[PDB]
């Protein structure tokens, strides 16, 4: 009949859109903010509408995507309604080595609290520090200058990726933080056994990556 | 063309078909969405008492394939409408018990005529025979 | 999580043996009456061929 | 045709593979039919064709060669 | 079952569909086979709804470790991982208590 | 008592019956006030997974018109859903023009028999004709 | 539940790109005929799901549509 919700809206989506946890979710997720385990009530509403989201999000040539790692998140398409964004190379070390953190033994002991200082010692352990350093400035040359302005820029990256949230800030501490299973999919290239030059262009087709 | 049309009474059997068929839970729309199969359904059942409109309704959102199902089931409405007015035009529907079925249906088929045309001559045979013996 | 376990157990337990129940009766019985009407059709073709 | 019609038969009346019926396809060895199978097959075979078999040669009948032999 | 007559048989099925109907009402589409496989014309509806109780059951497995998708075998993990959540609920309400 | 009365069965049935006559139109309630019968009504509609209640449901707010009907109807699902089993209990249907139709109940009411016994004797002399032409 | 008009006005077609622009700041004027239209239309539940948000959903003098943030 007339005034009755199905003539226009499914009743599940409805009601999942008037939720009360769903203006924030949605402005998160339109920011580009990654939902993990660790924001149980988001995560959960995600998970019990979460076919209704997909379809509605589809109106805006944008996938809300569930990686099974268990984390969502949009990936927008190429006739997107809502703009599309690539993190930088720099995002790409601090995410890889956040990646390996997360799956790291070795800092077991730290519990999963961590602090930048010790995320950039890992970073110059496992990256080629002057070849690396090139990127913050053309003409570093190991300068400490120059040293300062790559810790500087790890941090700002670190920040940005906390507005993603790959990693939270403790709740009284910025300069502590605890990372997020989103990180995984700064291993998407990897997670799967076959040649790294076909993954690239797999994923590149997909749209979840593209190159620089 | 044996039986003359009439849209306000077509029109009213196809409406009423339809909405029989919807209360049955057939899918009368070709919208696989929920939301503009109910939609085109509200339109239907504000569209009562309309049969220049429920033609076009039925020409735009109409499932494909209940087109011939409609179709012959209008035929037959019509044929029994126009059928109902004299005695003689009427049918009568009766239930054999299989066996006797089984066995009218083999005389008819092994001679070519209708159960009605059957009977007729087995009738008219036992009538014979009557006036035979007597 | 001990009760939505709970739960589930409960649930798969009812369920199967409801459908086992409902289902293997009627073809247990379907048998039995193929069985006794092959036998009853023996003797009807018997006595017709002679 | 009557050389598929006796595969349809046999097939649905054993519930083995049509591909498994061959013309030398023994019905007890090869398709399994034991007693009240067979029996039940030939009465299936009976009804198809709206025909009746001795009961001698009937039973002698145990292939699906010979079913056909029969039959045609 | 073999023993019994029709009449008990017939019973028997009736009381498990009574169960059914309860056990059934959330489901639409397995219901509505429920439902369905009640015309005596075709007996073999039966079996196919019951092959959709199992196609049901082997989607609501939890789990990599509860993926015996064999409903009858799930149940004794189950029942396993339930013995082992009451020691840690014992374990739990000794510590909140403390 | 020829046919098995199977309560979980009948009992759907009813509820069947019940809102069918209900979308129909009709007034299945014995409530005259609009606001208990849609009550009733809805009462009976959340019983559909409960047939057990739906006896009860009858004897709290069945109207008193339907009771021979549904006596009649739930009696005749009954012997034709046991009479399926088998073919040679089944009943088929056939339509038959009104002049045949008449000769035939005039004839089967001169011979005191129903249609299907009429129709026996009928085919049986027919046949009677062919086997002497045939022996 | 959903207010249905609020329901009627989010499921239109025109509703995602106009969602889009709004949440960009865009300012819907006259111009824009079906936009314009369709704000007209559906504002007294456009103002509650944006309010929703915490936002305000405008109507200037002149006419053209707008959403200003608060504080929240
Ligand atoms: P299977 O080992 O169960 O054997 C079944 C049967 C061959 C004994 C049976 O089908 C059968 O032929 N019974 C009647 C045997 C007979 O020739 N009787 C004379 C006419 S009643």
């Amino acid at each position: 009949s007339s005034t009755h919700i199905e003539q226009f809206m499914p009743v599940k989506l409805a009601q999942a859109l008037a939720n009360s946890l769903f203006p924030e979710l949605d402005s998160q997720l339109r920011a580009g903010r990654h939902i993990g385990i660790d924001d149980l009530d988001n995560h959960a509403f995600l998970m019990d509408f979460q076919e209704q989201l997909e379809e509605f999000y589809a109106r805006y040539n944008v996938e809300l995507i569930r990686a099974p790692e268990g984390f969502f998140y949009l990936r927008p398409r190429s006739t997107t309604l809502i703009p599309r964004s690539v993190l930088s190379e720099l995002d790409m070390m601090v995410g890889k080595i956040l990646c390996y953190l997360y799956l790291s033994p070795e800092r077991l002991a730290n519990q999963g609290i961590f602090t930048s200082q010790e995320l950039y010692e890992e970073l110059i352990s496992l990256a080629d520090e002057g070849k690396l350093m090139k990127f913050v400035n053309q003409r570093s040359s190991g300068s400490d200058l120059d040293k300062q302005k790559l810790q500087e820029k790890v941090r700002t990256t670190l920040n940005r990726l906390r507005r993603l949230g790959m990693v939270y800030f403790l709740p009284n501490n910025n300069n502590k933080f605890t990372i997020t299973e989103a990180v995984f999919r700064f291993g998407a290239d990897v997670r799967s056994g076959d040649d790294p030059r076909e993954i690239q262009l797999r994923m590149i087709r997909d749209g979840e990556a593209m190159p620089v | 063309m044996k039986y003359q049309q009439l849209e306000n009474l077509e029109c009213g059997w196809k409406w009423a078909y339809l909405i029989r068929k919807h209360q049955e839970g057939e899918p009368i729309t070709k919208y696989i969405e929920n939301s503009a199969a109910h939609a085109a359904v509200d339109k239907l059942i504000k569209l009562e008492s309309e049969p220049v409109r429920v033609l076009e309704w039925i020409e735009q959102h109409m499932n494909p394939d209940l087109f011939n199902r409609m179709k012959q089931t209008i035929r037959a409405r019509r044929k029994r409408h126009f059928n109902a007015e004299h005695q003689h035009t009427r049918k009568k529907s009766i239930d054999l018990d299989f066996p006797v079925w089984h066995r009218l249906s083999a005389l008819s088929q092994r001679r070519g005529n209708t159960l009605s045309e059957t009977i007729v001559q087995l009738i008219e045979d036992a009538e014979r025979k009557e006036k035979y013996a007597n | 999580a001990i009760r939505v376990t709970q739960s589930d157990r409960d649930l798969f337990k009812h369920l199967i043996t409801e459908a086992t129940s409902y289902v293997s009766a009627d073809y247990m019985r379907h048998a039995n009456e193929r069985r006794t009407h092959l036998d009853e059709a023996l003797a009807l073709r018997g006595e017709l061929f002679g | 045709t009557i050389e598929e019609r006796v595969k349809k038969i046999i097939g649905e009346q054993l519930g083995v593979k049509q591909e498994e019926v061959t013309n030398n396809a023994s019905f007890v060895e090869d398709l399994g039919a034991d007693s009240l199978d067979t029996v039940e097959l030939v009465m299936a075979l009976e009804e198809e064709f709206d025909t009746e078999i001795p009961d001698e040669e009937a039973e002698k009948i145990t292939t699906v060669q010979a079913a056909i032999d029969y039959i045609n | 079952l073999a023993y019994m007559e029709g009449g008990a048989l017939r019973s028997m099925s009736d009381k498990a569909l009574g169960a059914l109907r309860l056990a059934v009402a959330d489901n639409e589409h397995l219901r509505d086979a429920l439902r369905l496989s009640e015309d005596p014309k075709r007996p073999e509806r039966k079996v196919q709804f019951f092959i959709a109780v199992y196609q049901h059951l082997r989607e609501r497995i939890r789990q990599d470790i509860i993926r015996t998708d064999d409903p009858v075998d799930a149940i004794e993990q189950m029942e396993i991982e339930l013995a082992r959540l009451t020691e840690e609920l014992t374990a739990r309400e000794q510590k909140l208590a403390i």
